[PDB]
């Protein structure tokens, strides 16, 4: 919504203000914002640029990089474990809650189009919620559900003349 | 009064017939006035047969340098373009038609012959030139007309031509631009040889008072047909064909660059535009309609 | 002429006849009888050349017969007419009813 | 309709209250007469409204405004109807749905008409088009009823603005395109005069 316009500001202050090394909370947000907009390559090379000084002092920054590991590995239950771990309020805790939501609907829009049938327990962990909330969340949508075998069954989810006249006048010369 | 032309002065015709300003100057007749009815029936005759060339006969008169065409009709002949003078099969239906027609009103004399050229411009082939030369040889004031029905549609305007052949001996003057039209390579040869042996005529279109007044009263309900026109499935087998022509013209100029008629990509570029210009113009009238009739809400 | 029109347009059939003047009248009913000897369903068009109508003065009719007080006799039931659509023809109309009499210099195309 | 609102409108003026209590059942149950603009809007029938002949008055409003679902809601407040009148309402109850929604699913017409199966539905729709009310066709596998044209039952001086506004949006649309053409036409000539001018500058370079 507005995290896009705010991430722009962080990236600028990397090259803008410092002789080289940016602020420790600015590093904490740039890493987590790349994870928010699933840019793991940017998140990978950002981590390798940090000097070992800020790395060791700022140990909460390690808690954010531990999340990025699971997005690379695609251990989706591991993502939700690492999001519910480090409280870095003011700076990062707002963007950590938004991170968990983008990862959820990624894994839902994924699982929906990747599976005709799927185990409820896997489906639960893949999106993050427990067995009941997962079983309920889908029944609202109208997804087919199966007892006994525990198998969720996902349902798969002038202006114009101006353009034309140009392609005429162009080819026309 | 507009009806100056729908008049027919018969004695004036036979004074000009005797006088002959055509045996004096080789390229005397240069203009050609086509009537209201003449245009419609010729266009209708060409498309009615469609893919196949069919010729009929025209009736008209002379005035100054203008060879005026008043009325037309069909000749039930076959082998147009494949036979030199294909009108010989129905010599009966030429004189027999004008003998019947003169009893009812059409006093006009034999003025020419017209044929359809579906999907390949307006011009005289080697078979057409041999027909017209000998037509002018004996049956004088005779003008050879051509119409392209399939392109008239896709181009979206009257595709038509009026020509006259030169003598075998005397050869034409210099002043000649001659506008380019896509010639399919299968035919380009035939055209290319006999194309410079003739000269075209400056076409003009006229109408009577009643015709003019009727067409205006007619337009009250004919605007409906304009916005349900759709020139796509109508002439689908010209545009889909022109591709086959276009592909060959490129094939040549591609190898022309290589090892080995002067830059046949400049033609092919103009053909690719020509054919596609139509295809786009088609989708203009389509979106125009989607805008109109679909987008009102309930 | 039935010979010569069957030659050129072999597909086509005989349908009716036409004339000019006012609306339908006795002089055309006598003629309609002579067309009725030829065919069993002859149509009839009539055109008013110097018309006062702001609309078109061309109306189509047919033969109908009822009891006119102990007298079986012929009449004209009027009918309407939708206009023809042919794309090749439509241009013929669009050319003479709308003439390019020196009204296009720079190609333009659109 | 046209003849049976001159035969039955001559007898709508010269008729008392009980003469109209009979005549209302005659004009309704008579195929061809699907329009009810005149018969409901008459001084003679307006005295019957909310009088001793109020049941026969409410019925003329249903055929001249409402639908079949409205009849089954008012089954006792109106007089009992026969099948031939129920059909003529089952025709007009679709014509309303048709003016709004042009592509009708089958199941729809079981609900608004309280019908039992396709076989009937179709049959009733047959009669609809057969009485020159509607135009169109059906799509059996797809369960559809496309409607190429439907007549308009009501006049609605109540919602004459609902007719006017839809007309304005088309008048707007006419301008939307008309001006939209003249822009693109003037620009396609301008891009031709752009190039023709720019190609004279290319050729005049050679004079040096
Ligand atoms: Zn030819």
């Amino acid at each position: 919504f507005s995290f896009k316009k705010l991430l722009d500001q962080c990236e600028n202050q990397e090259l803008e203000a410092p002789g080289g090394i940016a602020t420790p909370p600015v590093y904490g947000q740039l890493l987590a914002l790349y994870l928010l907009h699933n840019d793991m390559n940017n998140a990978r090379y950002l981590w390798k640029r940090i000097p070992p000084a800020i790395k060791s002092a700022n140990s909460e920054l390690g808690g954010i990089w531990s999340v990025g590991q699971r997005i690379w590995q695609r251990d989706f239950p591991g993502i939700y474990t690492t999001i519910n771990a480090h409280q870095w309020s003011e700076t990062v805790q707002p963007i950590m809650e938004a991170l968990r939501d983008a990862t959820r609907r990624r894994a839902f829009a994924l699982v929906s189009q990747a599976y005709t049938s799927i185990i409820a327990d896997d489906f639960a962990a893949f999106v993050g919620l427990p067995v009941e909330e997962a079983v309920k969340g889908i029944l609202e949508q109208g997804w087919q559900a199966d007892s006994t075998t525990r198998m969720v069954l996902p349902r798969k989810p002038e202006q114009q003349l101006a353009r034309l006249t140009d392609y005429v006048a162009f080819l026309e010369n | 009064s507009i009806d100056e032309i729908y008049k027919y002065d018969k004695k004036q015709q036979q004074e000009i017939l005797a006088a002959k300003p055509w045996t004096k100057d080789h390229h005397y007749f240069k203009y050609c006035k086509i009537s209201a009815l003449a245009l419609l029936k010729m266009v209708m005759h060409a498309r009615s047969g469609g893919n196949l060339e069919v010729m009929g006969l025209m009736l008209g008169k002379v005035d100054g340098e203008t060879m005026i065409i008043m009325d037309s009709f069909a000749l039930p002949v076959e082998g147009t373009e494949t036979r030199v003078n294909a009108q010989a099969a129905a010599y009966e239906y030429m004189a027999a038609y004008i003998e019947n027609a003169k009893q009812v009103g059409r006093l006009e004399n034999a003025i020419g012959w017209y044929h359809s050229h579906p999907g390949y411009g307006c011009w005289l082939s080697g078979i057409d030139v041999s027909t017209q030369m000998l037509n002018q040889q004996f049956q004088e004031p005779f003008v050879a007309v051509v119409i392209d029905p399939t392109r008239t549609i896709s181009a979206g305007k009257v595709n038509l031509g009026a020509f006259r052949t030169y003598p075998k001996g005397y050869k034409p003057p210099d002043e000649g631009p001659s506008e380019y039209q896509t010639i399919p390579l299968n035919k380009i040869e035939d055209f290319g040889v006999h194309c410079k042996q003739y000269y075209a005529l400056e076409v003009s279109y006229f109408k009577s008072s009643l015709d003019r007044k009727l067409l205006e009263l007619l337009w009250n309900k004919y605007w409906v047909n304009t916005l349900s026109s759709s020139s796509l499935l109508t002439n689908a087998d010209y545009t889909t064909g022109q591709v086959f022509d276009l592909s060959e013209k490129l094939e040549q100029s591609e190898a022309q660059l290589g090892r080995g008629s002067e830059d046949k990509l400049a033609k092919a570029t103009r053909d690719s535009c020509k054919t596609t210009i139509e295809a786009i113009h088609g989708l203009m009238s389509q979106v125009i309609k989607d805008k109109l009739f679909n987008q009102i809400n309930i | 002429k039935e010979e010569q029109f069957k030659q050129v347009f072999k597909e086509l059939e005989f349908l009716g006849w036409y004339t000019t003047g006012g609306p339908p009248d006795p002089s055309d009913i006598h003629v309609h009888k002579q067309v009725c000897e030829i065919i069993e369903s002859p149509l009839f068009l009539k055109l008013n050349p110097m018309t006062k109508h702001t609309d078109l003065p061309v109306s189509v009719f047919e033969s109908v017969i009822d009891i006119i007080n102990g007298e079986a006799t012929m009449l004209f039931a009027e009918l309407t007419y939708t206009l023809a659509t042919e794309e090749a023809e439509r241009i013929g109309v669009d050319h003479v009813a709308r003439m390019t009499a020196t009204g296009s210099g720079e190609n333009s195309t659109v | 309709t046209g003849q049976n609102q001159e035969q039955f409108l001559l007898l709508a003026k010269s008729a008392k209250g009980a003469a109209l209590a009979t005549l209302i059942h005659q004009v309704l149950e008579a195929p061809g007469v699907y329009v009810f603009g005149e018969l409901l809007d008459m001084p003679n029938v307006r005295e019957l409204a909310e009088s001793d002949f109020a049941s026969t008055f409410r019925l003329l409003t249903v055929f001249a405004y409402g639908t079949y679902a409205d009849y089954l809601a008012e089954a006792r407040n109106l007089p009992p109807l026969t099948e031939a009148q129920k059909n003529k309402l089952r025709h007009l109850s679709v014509v309303t749905l048709a003016a709004k929604v042009k592509c009708i699913p089958y199941a729809v017409l079981l609900e608004a008409l309280a019908l039992r199966n396709v076989r009937q539905l179709e049959d009733l729709v047959i009669e609809a088009v057969y009485a020159d009310v509607l135009r169109g066709s059906l799509d059996q596998r797809n369960q559809r009823l496309e409607v190429d044209y439907s007549i308009g039952r009501d006049i609605q001086r109540q919602d004459l603005s609902a007719i006017a506004r839809t007309l304005q949006e088309w008048c707007v649309g006419c301008e939307v395109v008309l001006s939209g053409i003249e822009e693109q036409v003037s620009r396609a000539n301008q891009h031709k005069e752009q190039q023709l001018g720019l190609k004279q500058q290319i050729e005049s370079e050679v004079a040096n």
